[PDB]
């Protein structure tokens, strides 16, 4: 009761079937509402609208009593590239605030 | 069933930006790199005739190339509008400057 909000991070070498494994533990949860942010339902979409989109689900979430959420491929969500190096900030930040915002009481 | 093939002519770049990663095999498309394939190559094609094609052969039997097909097609047009008796040494002229550094 005194953390009502936790997160995990799973990480690994590339083919080693992550998202797969995140999907089964956030099925078994048995919780009354779950979500995947996957980016590749926003093929295209500049900044602003991938903002919108994660506050949406953040808020659909928010919502209900008890919930879990999954995001996938974080490195592709935010545009990263080794040369330069090249990102969107604006998806940064949003996530860095996102990550320490407690829901309403009780939830 | 969805079936993609990909071409390019770069491959560091590609490696660099993380992208072989994403597909599943590569195939390598390589150069003429032989005086028989050559050879071979203007026989099927029938531009240059039979004495034309021994000389050819004298000249270029002994040695390595380093040539692209659709660069090959350019060199021959290019070689044909000189006279009837100019032609081959245009011809060789032409794959000499030309330059390999394989
Ligand atoms: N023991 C296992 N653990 C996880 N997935 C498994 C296992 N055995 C088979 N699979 C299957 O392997 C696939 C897992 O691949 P997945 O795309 O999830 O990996 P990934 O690390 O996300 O890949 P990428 O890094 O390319 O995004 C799924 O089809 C899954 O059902």
């Amino acid at each position: 009761d005194r953390t009502p909000l936790v997160s995990v991070l799973l990480e690994g070498p590339p083919h080693s079937g992550k998202t797969a494994l995140a999907a089964k533990i956030a099925e078994e949860s048995n919780f009354p509402f779950i979500k995947i942010c996957s980016p590749d339902k926003m093929i295209g979409f500049s900044e602003t609208a991938k903002c919108q989109a994660m506050k949406k689900i953040f808020d659909d979430a928010y919502k209900s009593q008890l919930s879990c959420v999954v995001v996938d491929d974080i490195e592709r969500l935010l545009d990263y590239v080794p040369i330069g190096p090249r990102f969107s900030n604006l998806v940064l930040q949003a996530l860095l605030v996102l990550l320490k915002k407690a829901p309403p009481q009780g939830r | 069933k969805l079936l993609i093939i990909g071409t390019t002519s770069r491959k560091d770049v590609l490696q660099e930006m993380e992208m072989l990663n994403a597909f599943s095999t590569t195939i390598h498309v390589p150069n003429i790199a032989t005086g028989e394939q050559l050879l071979e190559a203007l026989e099927l094609l029938g531009n240059f005739k039979d004495k034309e094609r021994t000389t050819i052969a004298q000249q270029v039997k002994g040695k390595k190339v380093w040539i692209g097909i659709k660069k090959l097609l350019m060199l021959i047009e290019m070689s044909l509008q000189m006279d009837p008796e100019y032609r081959v040494r245009k011809f060789l002229a032409l794959l000499r400057e030309e330059g390999a550094s394989p």
